[PDB]
Formats: structure tokens, sequence, C-alpha cells
């Protein structure tokens, strides 16, 4: 007997409804610049 | 998934069944063996769709060209079928054939469906499928054909050239 | 790395430091005052000064340049420094590089009027290419390796308490005691008072004092007691009574001694007339009676850290910020200081772990406003501040 409502296919609808990437963006390039100022932070005190 | 190398057994019991079905314009089932022969292709279709009604199973799947490849070589037939081409015309005689054949690939594109979700323009899934829309008289048939459509234009931006330019005002009417 | 130098200043309240960013220590440390000699006149610089107010010539007077806000508050006087700075300490065109300047925390109101008289001394007096501003606390906080940090800065001013979380400052929950290094000048003097003789205008002399032997007195014998004070000596009262009664030593008792030069004259103080001058930074109760407990040092910090945990839970920021304390500033390197700081804070937060960070290197701390600043001019990117440039001026300019 056919499965009428998969997992995935759910969720790429709940998804595409909702977003109809900047969020995405926006929060996990922060953290990525935030932890490249820390790294470099963690390099000056060592010079 | 959990095991591996199990594919390739029903691919090599499957493409057999693409030249068969290739030959089938024709009285061409007159010996045993091409019986034998089809038959085992049939099974190992079924036993391919209803393991793709499982997440990890249709993953592995649609990783595969053959598979793709072989359900729109029937697709295509399905199409020639049902727009009443010249080139293939389908000898009655193995019409029973053809029908559980037809059923099984729409359910196995179904389930794919899902994982080709942006259709480009000139997608030959999207044709085939509205042509079978505008034949067929089942109903099965016809709720599937419409769920495969719906769930091909999940992520498509309207702008942009998409799959759904190829939905003409027959096939919105309808 | 990126193919820059900076000139990277800081205008404390008290201090300025003034220095390139290619190097590890400053090249002057100024104060943040002046005197006007009088046709008047700018003295700017620390033996300038003291040169100068040991002459003690009538007319001349020491005025300010940073009000108790941490913020500039005579803009003419300030571009003469400046160019004080630029032309005879870094000895350089402001015209040709990046500058980088501090500002406090605040709570958000005096932003923008800083912003713009800052853009027309930086752009229509001195034709600086380019700046930017960072904001104290976050930068030593960064220079510290944290981006969410408690920042307790112990300056001439006062307290400054700054909660910093995931690189963020918490404007509503930042808090600005008014008691610091200034106020101890203040009560070494009034309380030292008859020993010295001794017993606006008269500025020079309050400068020049608080400028020499006081300074070294605060260094020398100040010391901050790790517990309320006034318990500590109802114990060591209590404890003494039983070694008396006992048989038939109370630690407060010990002496301090201090050469107290302009008069060739030792002045004896007892270890709790040491620890009493900073107890007023805690219990500023016990000078006047106008002085709520509130006003203290530690009811401070919580009242600040609760208003962190209002952001926008409130007993995993306190968790984060207590995990994460920075204690800086001049005066909190008054012997005793993080230790009661910290007692301070552990009893207002009895079910958190408290982890604190300091500097311990003496320098250091004394310019670590100028040492964060110094950390961001030497990030990699471009991309890493905001830098005004012309532009930004002109766009604001319209309407």
């Amino acid at each position: 007997s056919k499965v009428i409502v998969p997992q995935t296919v759910r969720l790429a609808e709940e998804l595409e409804r909702q977003q109809l990437e900047k969020r995405k963006k926006e929060r996990n390039l922060h953290l990525q610049k935030i932890n490249s100022i820390i790294d470099f932070i963690k390099e000056r005190q060592s010079e | 998934r959990t095991l591996p190398d199990l594919l390739p057994l029903f691919k090599t019991f499957i493409l057999p069944l693409e030249r068969i079905v290739e030959g089938l314009n024709k009285s061409s089932i007159c010996d045993s063996k091409a019986m034998d022969s089809l038959q085992m292709g049939l099974n190992a279709l079924l036993i391919l769709r209803n393991l793709a009604q499982d997440t990890d199973s249709v993953q592995i799947l649609v990783k595969d060209r053959e598979i793709k490849s072989f359900i729109l070589f029937i697709l295509k037939k399905f199409q020639c079928v049902a727009t009443g081409d010249n080139k293939w015309q389908l000898y009655e005689g193995n019409a029973t054939f053809f029908n559980e054949l037809t059923h099984y690939t729409l359910d196995l594109m179904e389930a794919i469906s899902s994982y080709i979700a942006p259709a480009m323009k000139d997608d030959h899934y999207f044709q085939t499928l509205v042509s079978i829309l505008n034949y067929t008289k089942d109903r099965y048939m016809v709720i599937s054909i419409l769920r495969s459509l719906s769930r091909l234009l999940v992520r498509s931006k309207a702008n942009e050239e998409s799959a759904a330019d190829n939905l003409d005002h027959k096939t919105l009417s309808l | 790395t990126l193919n820059r130098k900076c000139v990277v200043i800081h205008n404390g309240s008290h201090r300025t430091v003034a220095g390139f960013s290619n190097v590890e220590l400053p090249q002057c440390i100024i104060p943040s005052s002046y005197i006007k000699r009088t046709e008047a006149e700018f003295i700017f610089g620390t033996y300038n000064m003291i040169d100068a107010a040991a002459e003690k010539r009538n007319g001349d007077e020491v005025y300010t340049l940073v009000d108790s806000q941490g913020l500039p508050y005579n803009w003419d006087a300030l571009e003469m420094q400046w160019r004080y700075l630029y032309d005879t300490q870094l000895k350089v065109s402001p015209e040709e590089l990046p500058l980088v300047i501090t500002m406090p925390a605040t709570n958000g109101k005096p932003d923008m009027a800083i912003l713009e008289r800052y853009y027309e001394l930086a752009f229509d007096k001195l034709n600086v290419p380019v700046f930017q501003i960072v904001i104290e606390p976050l930068a030593i906080a960064l220079s510290m390796g944290k981006s969410s940090a408690f920042v307790i800065d112990i300056g001439a001013s006062g307290c400054n308490v700054t909660p910093i979380i995931d690189g963020i400052v918490v404007k509503n929950a930042v808090v600005r005691s008014k008691f610091g290094g200034d106020f101890l000048d203040f009560q070494v003097h009034e309380r030292l008072a008859p020993l010295i003789k001794e017993e606006q205008k008269r500025s020079t002399d309050v400068w020049y004092e608080a400028s020499t032997w006081i300074q070294q007195f605060k260094s020398t014998m100040l010391q901050v007691s790790e517990k309320d004070l006034f318990e500590l000596e109802r114990y060591y009262k209590e404890q003494a009574d039983i070694y008396a009664k006992q048989q038939e030593n109370n630690p407060l008792v010990q002496k301090k001694n201090f050469l107290f030069k302009p008069l060739n004259k030792t002045l004896t103080l007892d270890l709790k007339e040491c620890y009493q001058f900073a107890e007023y930074l805690f219990k500023p109760q016990l000078i006047s009676d106008k002085f709520s407990p509130e006003d203290g040092l530690g009811p401070l910090m919580a009242k600040s850290v609760k208003k962190a945990g209002a952001s926008i839970s409130p007993e995993q920021v306190y968790s984060l910020l207590l995990t994460n304390v920075i204690i800086t500033g001049s005066t909190s390197l008054i012997e005793g200081m993080e230790q009661r700081i910290i007692k301070e804070l552990s009893i207002r937060f009895p079910q958190y772990k408290l982890t604190t960070f300091a500097n311990q290197v003496m320098m250091d701390r004394k310019i670590q406003g100028w040492l964060g600043a110094l950390t961001m001019a030497n990030l990699p990117s471009w991309s890493l501040g905001k830098w005004y440039s012309k532009e930004d001026y002109e766009t604001l300019k319209r309407d």
C-alpha cells in the first residue's frame, strides 16, 4: 500500500511555504566572522 | 541501505525488460524462456517499487542513472501509446503485460518525484506525465500523475523559466 | 594580515593613551587634562604640566577633556590635544593613516551626537582618512579572547559595569558607579590633611598633588579588605579578646609607613586605616548619609546582571556572565580588590560558580582600554569593524 505523505515531501512543503536563505547566511555568516576575529585575538596575545 | 549490492541484481533482471518492452510492438513472446525473463523482470520491478515506498531505499534508488533512465524509457513508451504515434504501436496481444508495467513505473516516478523537485523547462518527465494525464481513463493513474506533477513544482520561481510553462491551457482546463 | 598601520588613541577621563598599531606599547600616556596658562596658551603632557604646575604661577589653570561619562565634552581643546599627539608624539600627518579611537559603553542616547562631533573633528578639522570607534569594555573583552563577558572596569571616574553577550553590548544593563580613583584621591587628601598641614580655581595644586604624592600613596598604602571591614573588625576583636583572656595578634594593628616628601615627614597608618579608603567604594553610605548602600559597587554589579537577565533564561544569562567576569582598570590593581569584587559577587549569586579573568601585568590594565583598541586595529579583515569614511559624514549631512 502506498504511503500517501512521505516525510521528506511534507518537510519540503512546510519549508517552502514558510520561506514564501538570508537568515541562514546572516546567522552562520556572523558566527564564522566572530570566530575569525576570536581565533585572531588568540594569536595577537601569543605574539 | 542495510543490504548494499542488492540493487545491482535487480538491475540485471530489469534492463533486459527494457529490451523486451522495446520489442513489444509485435508478437515476440513465442518461447518460454522469453516469458520467464519477462516475468522475472516484472517481479524485480514490483520489488523495487515496494522498497521505494521507504525513505532509505528511495534515497538509494535516486542515486542511480540506470533506474531513472529505465523509468524515462517506459514513460516515453507510454506517451507514444497515449498520443497515438505511428512509430511504435502496442500489439494488443501483449497489452496485459504493458498494463502492469506502466502502473509500477508510475509508482516509482511518484516516489522519485520528490527528489527531482525543481523541474526545468525542457524536462521529459513533465511532458510524458502531462500527455498520459490528458490520455488516460484510469483513476489511480490520474491521482498518481497529479501527485507527481504537484511534487515536481516544489522549489520553482515564477519569473525564472521553469517546468510550469509546459502546462498549456488544455491541461489546466482539465 | 593587512597592509596598514593605524594610529590608536584612547581618551580616558584621566589618562590619554596614543601610539601606532604596529608595536606592543603606546608611544605616550599623557593626562586627559591641560594647563591653560595666560594671550592664552595650552600645555599638554605629563612632564610639561608637572613642571608648569610646580612653578605655581597665577593664571595657570588645569581643565579636563573627558566628563564622568567617559565622553569628550570640550571639543576645541580635544583638537589641540590630538594635534599635540600627532605633532610631537607620533610625529605624522593625521591625513595619512587610519585612526582607531574608543568610546565607553552607553545606554545608547548620547551616541549619535558624539559620533557627529567626531566626524567634525576627524574630517572637517584634521582630515583623517577614515576611523573606527571601538567600545572600550567590548574591545578589552575581545583582546582577552572573550565574546561574552561581565566587564567590571574600575577607573578614575568610578566603576563601569558592562555585560557583553555573544559580542553584543547589553545597553540597558550598562551601569556606571560614581566612586573610583579620583574619589580615592579626595579621601586620601582629606584624611591625611592634618598631618601634612593642609587642613576649580585652585585646580593646579589639586592636580599636581594628585599626580605626585597622592598617586604614590594609593599605590603603596591602600589595600582592599577581603570581607566587609566592619565585620572583619568585630571578628578580629572577638578573637583578640580570647587570646588575651585565654592566657591570663589582631592583624588590623599592623603599621604602615609612608615618607611624605614635601615636608620630609613620616606618615604612619594602621592596616585598618589603609583598608578604610577602598571600603568607601563598596559601602559609600559610610561617608555621607546621602548615599544608599545600593550606590556601592557590590549591589551595583548585581543590579546590572539582573538587568541583563531581563534581556531581550535569567538563571542562564546569570550563569554566562558569571563564568566570564573581567576585572580591569587602574584602580582594580589596588591590593585585595579582585578578591573583594569576587566575594561581593559570589554572595549576591550563591547558586552560581564565578570564574574571573584579569591581566595580572601591572602596566597592561592601566592601559588595557588602549590595548583593546590595539587588538581591534590588528584584526585581519576590514570587514570586522565599522569604518567611518568622509562619505558617511556627507550622507548624514543631508536633511
